[PDB]
């Protein structure tokens, strides 16, 4: 007689990234 | 700091002083600014009507009943409350700690519960888009109200959040429209009550929004199902104490334990609309007809109806439980049907469409047997 | 110059006349010549929605530099619309791009007569982000605040919300500017000062009605996009295909054409086929719909209300209620409609109400809220609408759904909306919403009232209509069947009807058999026989499709089978003749194959 | 080119040497993106559709009509390259080189201003470099899509572009979606008779025109997670696949059969012991019923009735109700049928009805609504 | 590189670095009769946290230096693989699947390793939860076909929550089933613990401080498991030896007092049982005495192994019942009082008892 509600979460996306070099 | 809820106060006050000083050298290209040159600046940037308002603009709020009672026939108790509520707000006689208007547009179902909404924001704004329109239908169990507020953080929809608080974050003088309140689910009141008890309302990020400045109408439907019904139980004598006495009762009974008293108490007037007269019918058929004739004016074409053709059309176009729906229906059942097939016939073009009831209608009895007769004229 | 290499000079562009003109947005250009002469925060924001015309005002605002429309405060400043991507490329060392926009704050300084444009300036946010690097805005966070740099930036309003909002220092930094979409009468005078660059450029002529009609018909039957947007697409698109003619006008019906290859909405004017097509609508939807004609002629009315352009533009094209018994043809008509509109049953939208059991299967319909499951759809009935707004939407078996799912559809009707869990609102404005119950006969169809009453024949059919819509008004609230443009509770099936049934449903048996290199003649004595033993008075046509099952298809099947019937001419001719009259259930068919 | 060649492939010149399939009717199609391309304020064109519609054989239908120069002459002559957005990632380690190779293509566009670009799955230009707030490839392209300076088609499904693109709203805004339906059965006919050639020398079958009309009209029929123009196309090179795994003639049976595999529905043509099975299927019901004739031979007529295509393709094959006292073979004959059809009892779907008492079990049916456990 | 991530147990039973299980060696006979299959090899052992499941491979790495174990299993090296320390510190895409692969060539290069990945559960939902690759995916083509012997280690509700929900997952490993020991078992696991104490602790155990922490813990605790809270217990002894040497039952009796809080440690305090109750309950002392005497019957005499400590009717009340609480193990807080004049009708009878699932009132 009642619902339950997933609620589904969102993510933090693990990352790539660019980075920078130097010489 | 009563008119900005997005900024903090030594900067939205130094942004007032700064777009007013900048506004008065564009103007001289020696000038001051006054407390108007400010209330110009920030109703330019929040939209909230702030400022002197010119000579034009104050004449047409002390004639805003008889510029809203042209697109809402009749419902006169309901358009002064409203005008009411502009016209106390626009005078700087608001409370500066509860909405600029809360209603409960109640009634039967027909007579210009969400016109009246409409008519008011396209008296505000000169749109029907500017009226914020929450239809509670949707909104039937304690989750959707996730809708009005948006997801907590963390959750997918929360970039997205709030569908009642972003249009209110970006518009905070705007009316709102809650359109059938009492189709919503319960839970979705105790978070609109912080609206009319506060003025502040957190979203599903935490944050208040600014209500002080929205006009809150919240449509119900509630004590209409013996309304349907146009005689009660019973012997009494004629109409007069039955159109308005009972259902205003009957209404406000059922709003009463609907609604918590805590709800009702917020709000500035509860408006139990009254039901259409044989008098403001026949005044709707003009403006029902006058959305038909606006559209065969597009194609380059006249409908104008005669007197009968107008008369018949209210005799039929007359449920007083109802009011306007039926109107609205017999319209396109005996005048926008028969112009279609007129029209797709091209037998009526350009020029003028004198349409008009001919085969009896003998200016009055039921006119069952009356059929409305279109002709074209040059 | 280096700033040339990250920017665009606008107002350049504006001298050499390379931006289109920015007609209107007085108000909105004169707004950002104020906060672009402040001293504390130069910074205007543009904030609107996505089309209206934000970049627009920056190349207005362009036009005025270059025109000398301009504040003296303002006077022969140079806009340049930074390209941070641009400041991006290129920097692959540590201190590349923080020296490249370092270097391009300096020639700011040093001109101090350069107007930054950071068109989307949510992209600010970022852009320097290499986690060995520090941001975009970070660098510009201290001179922005202080006047030292006058920036316009432009952003959507979803795109402020969702990037520049979630900085509340870099949003502190900058005034939003409203650009409103502009309304219809002022993009008329958008496209009237827009039609030289889309007459030269297609080689057409734009009548004026063709900029009445498309800020018109955009505005009304788009409702993904924004006005000084959506009237220039159809200005454009309509000025390509008259160039595509020749490989010269644009008018009202070339624009209604393109609008209605968008949209899917017939809106255009019509040949004199399709015309006189809508006159035989009726006759068109009785070639499948048997008897029913006062909900044939519903529908037609209701379509042709549409095409003449006489519809309500604030409500759907019809709201009808198909009522009555079971078997007479209300999916039926509802598939006829779609047929007859689309040229399949695929094309209509059929929501199966049965399927809907409480309340909380209307999150079907709308799509779940934000922060639920199911968020990233939009609910089975605001998309099918969405991608075709021109639709035939089938409530079937709507007294099955919960009574709180028709208070989400109440708006439907009246308003033509229906906003889905993602907030937006769907246009049902030119949707046949078609609702079908079986309320008031499925139980009243069996003959015979409770207690004595006259006639029979036709006075049980205005017992159907009121038992029908008294059993309406108990199970919807008033304000659902107030809003409902035509109420039909369809007659019963009479026995003249069940006999044209039979050469419909024969037509499906011999059209499979055309498959299978056969024919199916079936006889007029095996028509009659059919048509008795198929009439229920009560259920109506579907007790037929048991009997050309039992009868023609059961014992054809197997006589395929057998192949006994294949590739040839099965007659199917009755034998006992059932007397032609009277009972026939002495009768049998029997089916032989020739040629 | 040399920088856009690696970026991507010029499709034109992929049609000039005839290795794109050849893409019959979907002329109001192409000559509506040839519409779309031909404006000057947004000149991008994105295809809409359904998976397998067609929607890259539009523009790979373009690019025929750009060689063989059916295309108008301000479209004439220009050079179409499928931008892979893989290819422009790909290296990229370095800030900036990433953006730099965009800028690379976008001022390889405007230095030969021949080109329309086509990036294929436009959803997976929203965040090509970073997140949606920060330059990714869109932020960069949405300057030039939205003044013409950059002619691009696109091509999403409905669902791409929905939760995509539309989640992207400036960038819906530059693209002007033509909607490409799926083709009708007598139009995907006509697809497959275009396509005959070339699967005809790629399998070395002969496939026969009454083949072509099986793959559509059944895979119309029979297949409901698929799309027309792909799915009649699955028929035929599985079916032309069939018979060079034989190693002439690709036949209605061979394509029914393939459907047949691919579904598990039998449609094929009727081998003779097993059409002598279903003249004998009362009789091996009544191997396993005892009894209960006029139920054996019910459904046992519904099944001849599928099986001799003479089913109604918009009902069941047959819709029972086995009513009467208990255990006089009501759940057996279900079994039974199902052991005739497949072998199997298990094969029967079991839908114990008596767990469903509650109004709300409904959901068990059907699924939950979004927004609820067992939406997944 | 696998040294990174955790410590090899077999290099740690043959220098004597482990602690000698006793008993549980079905248990461990078990999981040999895994990691001796071809197929799947994979064990997890199923329990509950303290029931001794890094005890089990503990001897299992102990019976691989004492070649107690089959030839598929001689000169095998036991890995504690942590897989939350895979996830820490990886902040980037791919950088959680390279240090997983590090770990999985050294599978390949040696082939006597039998990882023992603690908290099997955290397999399903170390990069996206199924929806993409996760170290779960990583796993399942080889742990399917036997080239990666690995002893997985659950709770069974952390087994049927993301175990047996993953229908893939759950082929791949095959439930070892450790459960709680008795009360007995657990004296003879602390017996093989006393060298391990006395030489750490510098004290001397006596024979029942066993018996006094494994009946006492098992009476007190149960948030805890019996293996762990009751060597919790002997180490808590030895921390008041830290203070200070032999160890009592009221050593154990102090050190239980720390941890649940009661100070009570029956024959003695049930004779006397009346005057305990008689601080919170002066007057109607015949009642004090009534309920007195039957649970003289039932906490000390013969008792039925399926009936409540006693049940009465009352007809001040429910004060008395409060310090019957008090006297009961120790607390004031253990009187619940139902309140059953807030129920009338049938439909509130499962506001009491729980919902039936679905319905109102579930929680
Ligand atoms: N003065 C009027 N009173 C009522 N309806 C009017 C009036 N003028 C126009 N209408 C039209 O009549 C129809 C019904 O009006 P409206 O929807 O405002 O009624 P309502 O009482 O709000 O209905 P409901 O109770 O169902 O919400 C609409 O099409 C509306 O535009
Ligand atoms: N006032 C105006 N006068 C002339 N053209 C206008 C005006 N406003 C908008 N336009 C035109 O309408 C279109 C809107 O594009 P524009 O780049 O201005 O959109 P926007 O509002 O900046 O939004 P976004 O950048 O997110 O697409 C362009 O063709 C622009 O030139
Ligand atoms: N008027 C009709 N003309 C043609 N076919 C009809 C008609 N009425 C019913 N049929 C046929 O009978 C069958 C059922 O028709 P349909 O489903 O439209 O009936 P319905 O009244 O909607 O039924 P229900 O009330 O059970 O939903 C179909 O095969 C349909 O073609
Ligand atoms: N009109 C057509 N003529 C010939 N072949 C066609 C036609 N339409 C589609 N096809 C073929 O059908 C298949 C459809 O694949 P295609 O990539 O074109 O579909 P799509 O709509 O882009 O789908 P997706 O979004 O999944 O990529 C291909 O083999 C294609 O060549
Ligand atoms: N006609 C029959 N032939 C063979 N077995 C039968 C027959 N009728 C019943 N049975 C036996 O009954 C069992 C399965 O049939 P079952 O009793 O489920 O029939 P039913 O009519 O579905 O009963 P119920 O209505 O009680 O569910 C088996 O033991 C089966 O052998
Ligand atoms: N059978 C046993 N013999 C000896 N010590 C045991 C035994 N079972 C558990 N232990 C003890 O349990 C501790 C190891 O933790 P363990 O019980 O294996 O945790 P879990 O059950 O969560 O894997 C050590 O103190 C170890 O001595
Ligand atoms: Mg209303
Ligand atoms: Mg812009
Ligand atoms: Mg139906
Ligand atoms: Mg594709
Ligand atoms: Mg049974």
């Amino acid at each position: 007689k009642v619902l339950i509600l997933a609620c589904l979460v969102a993510l933090a996306l693990a990352r790539e990234l660019e980075e920078l070099n130097v010489p | 700091d009563r008119y900005i809820n997005d900024r903090f106060l030594p900067d939205k006050a130094i942004d007032l002083i700064d777009e007013a000083g900048a506004r008065m050298r564009i103007r001289r290209m020696v000038a001051e600014v006054d407390d108007e040159q400010i209330a110009e600046v920030l109703g330019n940037w929040t939209g909230i009507p702030v400022f002197k308002l010119t000579e034009a603009e104050t004449t047409r709020l002390l004639r805003m009943e008889e510029e809203l009672h042209k697109r809402i026939i009749g419902q006169e108790d309901a358009v002064k409350a409203v005008s009411k509520a502009i016209r106390r707000t626009r005078a700087g006689l608001k409370d500066p700690k509860r909405p600029s208007g809360s209603f409960i547009f109640a009634g039967p179902s027909g007579v210009g519960k969400t016109e009246l909404s409409k008519a008011l924001a396209n008296f505000l704004f000169g749109d029907d888009d500017a009226l914020i329109q929450i239809d509670m239908g949707e909104f039937h169990d304690r989750f959707t109200a996730s809708r009005l507020f948006g997801a907590p953080p963390g959750y997918v929809g929360y970039e997205e959040g709030g569908q009642l608080t972003e249009k209110v974050r970006r518009k905070p003088f705007s009316v709102v429209l809650f359109d059938a309140i009492e189709k919503a689910h319960q839970e979705i009141y105790n978070s609109l009550l912080q609206v009319l008890e506060d003025g502040r309302l957190t979203d599903g990020q935490g944050r208040t929004v600014d209500f002080k400045n929205t006009v809150l109408i919240f449509t119900s439907n509630l004590g209409t199902s013996d309304i349907s019904k146009p005689v009660g139980l019973g012997f009494s004598k004629g109409g007069g104490e039955n159109d308005y006495e009972r259902m205003k009762q009957k209404v406000n009974d059922e709003l009463k334990k609907h609604f918590r008293p805590e709800f009702l108490n917020r709000i500035d007037d509860i408006i139990v609309f009254h039901q259409l007269t044989r008098e403001e019918i026949i005044r709707m058929v003009d403006l029902m007809i006058s959305r038909v004739a606006g559209q065969l004016k597009s194609k380059d074409m006249a409908l104008v109806l005669t007197d009968a053709a107008k008369a018949l059309l209210a005799k039929r176009g007359f449920d007083p439980v109802l009011g306007a729906r039926p109107l609205r229906r017999t319209i396109q059942r005996e005048i926008e049907d028969q112009l279609s097939e007129k029209i797709l016939f091209e037998e009526v073009g350009p020029g003028q469409v004198v349409t008009v009831d001919v085969d009896n209608w003998d200016g009055e009895g039921p006119g069952e047997d009356a059929v409305f007769t279109f002709t074209g004229t040059r | 110059l280096v700033l040339d290499q990250f920017g665009r000079n606008l107002t350049a562009a504006a001298m050499e006349g390379k931006l289109d003109p920015v007609i209107g947005r007085e108000k909105e250009i004169e707004r950002v010549m104020q906060v672009l002469s402040r001293r504390t925060k130069n910074n205007p924001v543009l904030i609107g929605e996505p089309g209206v015309g934000k970049t627009a005002v920056v190349e207005g605002l362009a036009q005025a530099i270059v025109h000398g429309e301009v504040p003296e405060t303002l006077k022969d400043k140079q806009l340049y619309t930074l390209d941070l991507g641009s400041l991006v490329a290129g920097s692959r060392y540590r201190g590349d791009f923080e020296e490249r926009l370092k270097k391009v704050l300096k020639e700011i300084n040093t001109r101090g007569d350069i107007i930054l444009f950071i068109d989307a300036l949510h992209t600010l946010v970022g852009a320097g982000a290499a986690e060995g690097a520090i941001d975009a805005a970070s660098i510009l966070k201290p001179k922005l605040a202080r006047g030292e740099l006058q920036t316009i930036g432009a952003t959507t309003l979803d795109e402020y919300r969702k990037y520049i909002e979630k900085d509340a220092a870099l949003e502190r930094r900058f005034q939003p500017v409203q650009v409103g979409e502009p309304t219809v009468e002022h993009t008329i005078e958008i496209l009237k000062g827009l039609r030289d660059r889309y007459e030269a450029h297609h080689r057409v002529s734009i009548t004026d009605a063709a900029m009445v009609a498309a800020a018109t018909l955009a505005d009304r039957y788009i409702n993904d996009r924004f006005l000084p947007d959506k009237a220039i697409d159809l200005i454009d698109e309509a000025g390509a295909r008259m160039r595509i003619r020749r490989m010269a006008e644009v008018d009202d019906e070339q624009i209604a054409e393109v609008l209605g290859n968008w949209t899917g909405i017939p809106v255009f004017k019509l040949t004199e086929a399709e015309t006189t097509r809508l006159l035989r609508m009726e006759e068109e939807l009785h070639k499948r719909i048997i008897g029913q004609e006062d909900a044939v002629k519903a529908v037609s009315k209701a379509i042709r209300r549409t095409r003449a352009g006489l519809k309500d533009p604030k409500r759907p094209s019809g709201s009808f209620i198909f009522a009555g018994p079971s078997g007479v043809g209300k999916t039926e008509l509802s598939k006829a409609l779609a047929n007859f509109l689309f040229g399949d049953d695929d094309a209509l939208i059929q929501i199966d109400m049965g399927e809907f059991h409480d309340r909380f299967t209307a999150s079907r319909l709308f799509g779940a809220p934000p922060g639920y499951v199911g968020y990233e759809e939009g609910g089975q009935l605001t998309e099918k609408v969405r991608r075709k707004p021109f639709s035939v939407v089938l409530f079937d078996a709507i007294e099955k759904a919960h009574q709180e799912i028709y208070n989400s559809l109440l708006q439907v009707l009246e308003d033509g909306r229906l906003t889905d869990g993602q907030g937006r609102t769907v246009d049902f404005k030119n949707t046949v919403l078609i609702f079908t119950s079986n309320l008031g006969t499925s139980d009243i169809s069996k003959p015979v009232g409770l207690g004595f009453s006259k006639g029979g024949g036709e006075n049980d059919y205005e017992r159907m209509k009121q038992k029908v819509n008294d059993e309406l008004k108990k199970h919807f609230r008033p304000e659902f069947l107030n809003r409902i443009d035509d109420i039909i509770v369809f007659h019963q099936l009479t026995r003249e009807e069940i006999i044209r049934m039979v050469d419909l449903m024969i037509s499906r048996v011999a059209g499979q058999l055309k498959s299978k290199d056969m024919a199916l003649v079936l006889t007029d004595a095996a028509k009659a026989l059919l048509a008795k033993r198929g009439f229920d008075p009560v259920l109506g046509a579907r007790p037929l499709r048991r009997t050309i099952q039992r009868e023609i298809e059961d014992q054809l099947s197997e006589k395929i089978l057998f192949e006994e019937v294949g590739p040839g001419q099965v007659v199917t001719v009755d034998v006992d003749n059932w007397d032609g009259e009277g009972p026939g259930e002495d009768a049998v068919f029997t089916f032989t194959g020739t040629r | 080119s040399l920088v856009l060649d690696q970026f991507g492939r010029n499709l034109t010149a992929a049609a000039m040497e005839g290795k794109l399939d050849p893409v019959i009717g979907r002329e109001k199609e192409i000559e509506r993106v040839m519409q779309v391309l031909s404006r000057r304020t947004k000149n991008n064109p994105v295809l809409i559709g359904e998976p397998g519609v067609g929607k890259t054989a539009v523009v790979e239908g373009l690019a025929q009509a750009i060689v063989h120069g059916e295309v108008p002459e301000t479209l004439k002559d220009k050079q179409l390259y499928t931008l892979d957005l893989g290819s422009l990632v790909a290296g990229s380690r370095y800030r900036g080189d990433f953006e730099e190779r965009l800028k690379k293509v976008l001022k390889e566009i405007n230095t030969r201003g021949d080109i329309i670009l086509f990036i294929d799955a436009l959803h997976t230009l929203v965040g090509a470099g970073a997140a949606e707030g920060a330059i990714d490839a869109a932020s960069i392209l949405k300057p030039k899509l939205a003044r013409g300076e950059l002619q691009t088609i696109g091509a999403t499904t409905l669902d791409e572009y929905r939760k995509y693109i539309e989640k992207d709203a400036a960038l819906e805004r530059r693209f002007q979606p033509v909607q490409v339906g799926e083709p009708t059965v007598e139009h995907t006919i006509e697809i497959l008779k275009g396509l005959r050639d070339r699967y005809e020398a790629h399998h070395r079958v002969s496939i026969t025109d009454a083949a072509m009309v099986a793959a559509a009209t059944l895979a119309d029929r029979y297949i409901n997670d698929r799309f027309l123009p792909d799915k009649a196309i699955d028929l035929i090179d599985e079916a032309g696949a069939r018979m060079r795994i034989r190693r002439a003639e690709v036949d209605d049976e061979q394509i029914a059969e393939v459907l047949g595999n691919w579904t598990g529905i039998p449609v094929f043509k009727l081998t003779e012991a097993e059409t002598t099975r279903l003249l004998r299927m009362e009789e091996e019901l009544h191997k396993r019923i005892i009894g209960q004739e006029d139920a054996v031979k019910a459904v046992s007529k519904a099944i001849r009735r599928t099986r001799a295509g003479l089913k109604d393709p918009k009902r069941p094959s047959g819709s029972f109700i086995f009513a009467g006292p208990s255990g006089v073979g009501k759940t057996e004959l279900s079994k039974a049928l199902a052991n005739f059809l497949f072998g199997d009892d298990d094969a029967l779907i079991q839908i114990d009805m008596g767990e469903f008492h509650d109004r709300f079990t409904a959901s068990r049916l059907f699924g939950a609504p979004p927004g609820y456990v067992g939406y997944e």
